[PDB]
């Protein structure tokens, strides 16, 4: 039975040893998964909160790894503020440990808890402690709370604004502190407002951590909020042409390949224009691999046809067609592949024959060395002629010559 | 798309007999299909597809140049089944 | 739960940093490198801060061969002009492996941050003997006393052998069974109540910096 | 307004797209949709003209979509209606203009003319569709001259705005129309299926204010399990 | 990468196609 | 022969063939008629032709360069292959080094594999090329000159050792090479300090920088291992002076920096105009609010230390004059001191 | 109880 299993991991939390005690918490996810009865789930939360509140930090823990498994059962529990009140009576405690504990609570019951001003007071509240693992759990929980309600996010843009200008903050902290704008995707006002804050926080900041947390808190913000996302494009082309470390180049990289996957659509010719232009100037193929995956990647959707001649994206996929480098060669045949079967324009005849031979060069290359890299560059080029032979049926015949004197 | 062809198959058939054997008067509309981007992923789908535009053209073609009792009716369709059952 | 709540997650800057940086795959990072760069006698900080700095981006399952280097050079870490950096990125990979292996690396720090005025001081502490024993854990080399990040490294495995040692004695009492809990329960007191004692014998302000 | 602005970018990528393949042009619609609606989840503001535009685009999308399938590649008699998906998109377009025409507060002739437009592009869908599925002569002309009738209304209605719509369904419809009542019904379904493929994507003007029409009820508040009881054959 | 090749993409292994493959590889 | 299939080539099926020889080739060498190949093409092309017929049919030449150029790394200690290769390489471009040719991928390939096989070589000394290298970013622009000679700088310094520094020197190049956005900045400054830098970076850092002066700040955190723990008068005027950097180092410095090096920076900070008011009261307040000192829960100063102080906040004052709201937000700090 | 200060607000059940 369901209540009897209930009674049997409940007489178990009065056991007085810790042991037992966190048995008897910790088999409470098992039992919401076994019966999921609201009525039910309502009187085990009701007492993991009351052994919360009675019970020391460990058993704290456990209630708090019970929870976050449990997350999607306490939409149902409709008891709410007496829950929620018995765990918050522990935000008072004088251990940080326990404050700690409580607001990765508050974070983890965000989702049944938005506008409850008291835990965002709270939370606000344990961002200025002297403690550390207070102050984490205040970022989690503010992270947490800034997804779930805007009426929090409003006034903790401006208080994590002035405690990240504020230099009495640490740089670690500040690390961990720049991604709560991520959640800033609730008003207009206050997307740009966030965005403002981050273009000053780059400048003001230019340390490579700090260049790549606060680089992507901006893209998750312009993805989620979406009328941010040419200026962010822009400014992703402009770090990677000017800022001259790789690491930075390649979280531009990744994500640029981030907003092609997601909105390829919204990408102007002159974002392919830079983006074609930085895959031309550069040195290095870690560098130029990752920015032909992100003109692979779109080339492969509509953006093609924005952008439309010989351009800088013809040169550039004849360019790296023939690259000492696999990926590259891959990636550049990729491209050519995707605009000779999207158009037919007079232009693409001679890139035809340069697609063809493109990949009989790659056939050639990637067949007799068995590698593990090798196979995935071989799939993309045999998918790629797959993709030519379908879509433009007359030079099938040399695709399949190719492949019968390649077997 | 098999079972398609398959269901398209006896279709054709059915509309075979019926638009020149019951009646090529009531039957027999403008069902001229627009083949334009023949657009089959099998070999067998387009042996289907082209016993099934002869077969059709064959009727049409058919149609009322005939009596109902008719031994260029009985040898057409007759033939038609040869058509569908030499494709495997 | 100190050494239980630090793996709880923040924000996810430290796998974006993680992925970004680690892919650098400079793999001149070793043991045997870090050992090298500590084992300078013209010894050079920035060596240390770079080899470390990266180290702080690995996963606690991967900075498992570290340990003996970043232990054992914990002596040098007290030597009048470490940087602050230093000390502080040794004491974070300290509580990071303090997650995944913490029965061994208290030893290997204990063994680590003695005095060594003889040739070892005993270097054969064994966790028997810290659990016999949990105040050998403040017999250190007395310049940690003005250390904070190892003073954050000694309270982490004075309070875990003073939680150790109830259990040890358990076990021995339920062992040697084959009233005593009341002796048992004495000595655990005095042996918390003697911790706190040299705890806040530490806090004083001593006379050589007194005057 | 960076929002507003969005919108208008949006709409005339829409708009200066539509000489793409059909796979193209369904990725470009699903696209903007989908941007449409997000922003319409953003900006409350702008919900309204959101999902009134969200809501234009996928009538365009289902009309799309219906006339890239695969029963115009198979002849009348193989055509087999337990597979179909044009005779769902056009009943679905139906139900979206007069969505679109009643639940909006801010439209106006300049939107209703559209609206109708697409209506009858629906109306033209159906005819066709079901134009697939009869054998008899006569049903057929009959529902013809019905959609003829129906094209009838919409010129005399709609007369005012006639020269706005350059390349649409029913002005191509008005260049052919003496044609058009002297043909065979059957040459009038062919005509019709190969001349909605070659009909141009109107525009819409935007409406200055303009929200949708919501309706929530709290009284009866669904959420408790406890029966209301009454005598069999009383009221309750 | 054929779209519709049978032997590829053997992760969604059936209950009668594993079996068969049990009683008809060892032997 | 092999002449004769060149002819046949470039001015279609032997081309397979020939392709397929060289892939066998490969196969062979890395399990257990390249050379010839070469030899033939170079012959070839020392008689002036078919740069026209390959540079027309770049997609039949540029995969038999790339199978030369994969045949040649494949096995570099194979001397006399990888240098007939260079020649060919360096004909091929000087023949293709003119004015009008509508020059394509064929002419981007070859400039890449010249790119990577010549600037591979060692270049003599360290002071020389660096030498070179500043001359070369003092002419003009010499964007292909300066490249050339950043990767034989990368070169030297990757197998050899030090040499005669000549700070003024690097600070010039570094300088250049910030002014002309040259990519390969990163590698020369992680090549240049692998093997007193403290010196260098603050002094680009105190000079525009632009886009550059993040790896600059990142170098100056990593290489000096405190803030200002050496040539203490840079980096006081690169914390406190009348840049955009500043405010990350003043939160280094408060927290990275020990208790001595903080003390000895505000009795050089408060006991002249020299320094910001605005960043030394909020790096004294930073100061007295780190956290460390407060975790689980006050200054004492001296009297020419607190007057110093009060006339900082004064000059403060009249520095944001140009209201009584900041004076307020800074009355708790000498509060705190007096 | 030691882990509350003597000054924070009480518990009602």
């Amino acid at each position: 039975d369901a209540n009897s299993a209930l009674m049997e991991l409940d007489k178990g939390l009065r056991s007085g040893k810790l042991g037992e005690q966190c048995e008897a918490v910790v088999r409470f996810p098992r039992l919401f998964q076994k019966y999921p009865f609201p009525i039910l789930i309502n009187s085990a939360f009701l007492k993991l909160a009351d052994v919360f509140r009675v019970g020391n930090n460990f058993l704290r823990l456990c209630v708090l790894k019970v929870t976050q498994q449990s997350e999607k059962h306490l939409e149902k529990i409709l008891n709410v503020d007496e829950f929620v009140k018995r765990i918050f009576s522990v935000i008072h405690s004088n251990d940080p440990v326990a404050r700690a504990i409580t607001l990765r609570m508050l974070g983890s019951l965000a989702s049944i808890i938005p506008e409850r001003k008291n835990a965002h007071h709270s939370i606000r509240q344990s961002l200025d402690s002297h403690d550390n693992v207070e102050v984490e759990a205040a970022v989690f929980a503010a992270a947490n709370f800034s997804a779930q309600s805007k009426d929090f996010a409003v006034g903790i843009c401006n208080k994590i604004s002035e405690m990240i200008q504020g230099l009495a903050t640490p740089v670690d902290l500040k690390l961990k502190l720049i991604p709560i704008l991520q959640h800033m995707h609730h008003d207009a006002i206050l997307a740009s407002s966030a965005r403002q804050l981050l273009q000053q926080l780059v400048t003001s900041y230019p340390s490579t951590k700090m260049v790549i947390v606060s680089l992507h808190t901006f893209t998750l913000l312009a993805a989620s909020s979406l009328v941010d996302t040419p200026k962010q494009i822009q400014l992703l082309l402009q770090y990677l042409k000017n800022d001259p470390r790789k690491a930075v180049k390649r979280l531009a990289i990744q994500d640029l390949k981030l907003l092609a996957n997601k909105t390829p659509h919204t990408w102007s010719r002159e974002n392919i224009q830079a983006l074609c232009e930085c895959a031309l100037q550069t040195p290095y193929d870690s560098l130029k691999l990752g920015m032909l995956s992100v003109l692979s990647t779109l080339s492969g959707t509509i953006a093609i046809k924005h952008y439309f001649r010989s351009s800088d994206l013809v040169k550039l996929a004849q360019e790296c067609c023939y690259h000492n480098n696999r990926g590259i060669a891959a990636h550049g045949v990729r491209v050519l592949t995707n605009i000779t079967v999207s158009c037919q324009e007079k232009d693409l005849l001679a890139l035809e024959q340069d697609a063809v031979f493109g990949l009989e060069s790659l056939l050639v290359l990637c067949s007799q060395d068995d590698s593990p890299g090798a196979q995935a560059t071989l799939k993309i080029a045999l998918n790629c002629m797959v993709k030519l032979a379908k879509g433009r049926p007359h030079l099938s015949q040399s695709v399949v010559e190719t492949l019968l004197t390649q077997l | 798309r098999n079972v398609e062809l398959q269901q398209q198959s006896c279709l054709l058939i059915s509309h075979a007999i019926e638009a020149l054997i019951l009646d090529p008067e009531s039957a027999s509309f403008q069902e001229y299909g627009s083949t334009g981007t023949a657009h089959a992923d099998s070999e067998y789908e387009r042996r289907m597809m082209s016993v099934y535009n002869h077969v059709l053209e064959e009727v049409e073609s058919l149609n009322r140049k005939y009596t109902p009792v008719s031994y260029m009716h009985t040898a057409c369709l007759c033939n038609a089944i040869i058509a569908l059952l030499k494709v495997p | 739960v100190d050494d239980w709540i630090c793996e709880e997650e923040i924000t996810g800057t430290d796998a974006l940093l993680r992925r970004m940086l680690l892919t650098n795959n400079a793999k001149n990072h070793s043991p045997k490198q870090l050992q090298e760069a500590f084992s300078a006698v013209p010894v050079n900080n920035t060596q240390v801060m770079q080899i470390i700095e990266h180290l702080t981006l690995l996963s606690a399952s991967e900075l498992i061969p570290y340990a003996e280097v970043l232990t054992s050079n914990m002596s040098q870490l007290l030597n009048s002009g470490v940087p602050r950096r230093i000390l502080q990125t040794v004491n974070k990979l300290w509580m990071v492996l303090n997650t995944v292996m913490p029965r061994r690396l208290w030893v290997m720090t204990v063994n680590a941050l003695q005095p060594s005025i003889k040739f070892v001081r005993q270097q054969k502490y064994t966790q028997n003997d810290l659990m016999i024993d949990p105040l050998i854990v403040l017999r250190c080399d007395q310049r940690v006393h003005r250390c904070p990040p190892l003073m954050d490294i000694t309270l982490h495995m004075l309070n875990g052998y003073l939680l150790a040692s109830k259990a040890y004695l358990s076990a021995h009492l339920k062992e040697t069974e084959q009233t005593r809990e009341e002796l048992k329960n004495a000595l655990l007191a005095a042996q918390d109540s003697a911790a706190v004692q040299i705890l806040l014998e530490i806090c004083l302000p001593t006379e050589e910096e007194k005057a | 307004d960076p929002s507003q602005q969005f919108l208008q970018q949006s709409l005339e990528r829409v708009y200066s797209l539509q000489h793409l393949d059909p796979q193209g042009a369904q990725e470009l619609l699903e696209f903007t949709i989908r941007d449409l609606q997000r922003l319409g989840e953003l900006q409350s503001e702008l919900a309204g003209v959101a999902d009134f535009s969200a809501t234009y685009l996928r009538c365009q999308l289902l009309l799309i979509k219906a006339l890239q399938e695969k029963l115009w590649n198979v002849a009348a008699p193989l055509y087999l209606k337990q597979s179909d998906l044009a005779s769902a998109a056009a009943k679905q377009i139906m139900e979206e203009t007069y969505k679109m025409e009643f639940m909006y507060s801010g439209v106006e002739n300049k939107q209703v003319v559209i609206i109708h437009h697409m209506r009858l592009q629906a109306k033209a869908l159906q005819l066709i569709v079901t134009a697939r599925t009869t054998r008899g002569l006569d049903p057929l002309f009959g529902m013809c001259e019905k959609f003829l009738q129906e094209v009838d209304f919409f010129q005399r209605y709609f007369i005012a705005d006639l020269p706005h719509l350059q390349d649409s369904f029913v002005d191509k419809l008005l260049d052919l129309m003496p044609r058009l009542m002297t043909s065979k019904p059957a040459e009038v379904v062919k005509i019709l299926q190969t001349m909605l493929r070659q009909s141009a994507f109107l525009h819409l003007p935007l409406p200055e204010q303009i929200h949708k029409a919501s309706a929530t009820i709290i009284e009866p508040a669904g959420e408790s399990d406890n029966p209301l009881r009454f005598t069999s054959g009383l009221v309750v | 990468x054929x779209x519709x090749x049978w032997x590829x993409x053997x992760x969604x292994x059936x209950x009668x196609x594993x079996x068969x493959x049990x009683x008809x590889x060892x032997x | 022969d092999l002449a004769g299939m060149f002819l046949q080539i470039f001015p279609r099926p032997v081309a397979l063939a020939l392709q397929q020889a060289l892939g066998q080739e490969l196969a062979r060498v890395v399990q257990g008629i390249t050379v010839r190949v070469l030899q033939a093409l170079a012959t070839l092309l020392s008689s002036p032709a078919l740069v026209m017929s390959m540079h027309r049919s770049h997609f039949l030449a540029c995969p038999l360069l790339r199978q030369l150029c994969q045949y040649q790394r494949c096995v570099p200690q194979d001397t006399g292959f990888s240098s007939l290769f260079l020649k060919v390489l360096l004909q091929m471009l000087q023949w293709l080094d003119s004015p009008g040719v509508e020059g394509g991928p064929l002419r981007a390939q070859l400039r890449m594999l010249a790119s990577q096989a010549s600037a591979g070589r060692r270049l003599s000394d360290v002071r020389g090329g660096l030498l070179r290298l500043a001359e070369a970013l003092a002419f003009r622009q010499d964007l292909e000159v300066v490249s050339s000679t950043v990767r034989a700088v990368i070169a030297t310094l990757r197998s050899g050792e030090q040499c005669s520094v000549e700070p003024d020197l690097i600070s010039k190049v570094l300088q250049g090479l910030i002014e002309v956005r040259s990519p390969h900045l990163e590698e020369l400054l992680t090549a240049f300090f692998s093997a007193k830098p403290v010196v260098v970076v603050s002094s680009l850092l105190l000079q525009r920088l632009g886009p550059s002066s993040g790896l600059l700040v990142d170098w100056l955190e990593m290489l000096d291992p405190e803030v200002v723990s050496s040539c203490p008068d840079l980096q006081l005027r690169l914390l406190f002076s009348r840049p955009s950097f500043r405010p990350y180092l003043l939160t280094l410095f408060t927290h990275q920096s020990s208790w001595p090096t903080l003390h000895q920076c505000i009795r050089v900070l408060l006991g002249e105009q020299r320094f910001d008011p605005s960043a030394s009261l909020d790096f004294l307040w930073a100061c007295i609010h780190v956290p460390r000192i407060w975790q689980g829960r006050v200054l004492r100063v001296q009297g020419p230390e607190l007057i110093s102080l009060v006339e900082l906040i004064l000059a403060e004052a009249e520095t944001r004059s140009q209201a009584c709201s900041l004076i307020q937000a800074r009355l708790p700090l000498l509060l705190s001191c007096c | 109880s030691p882990s509350y200060s003597p000054t924070s607000p009480s518990y009602s059940p």
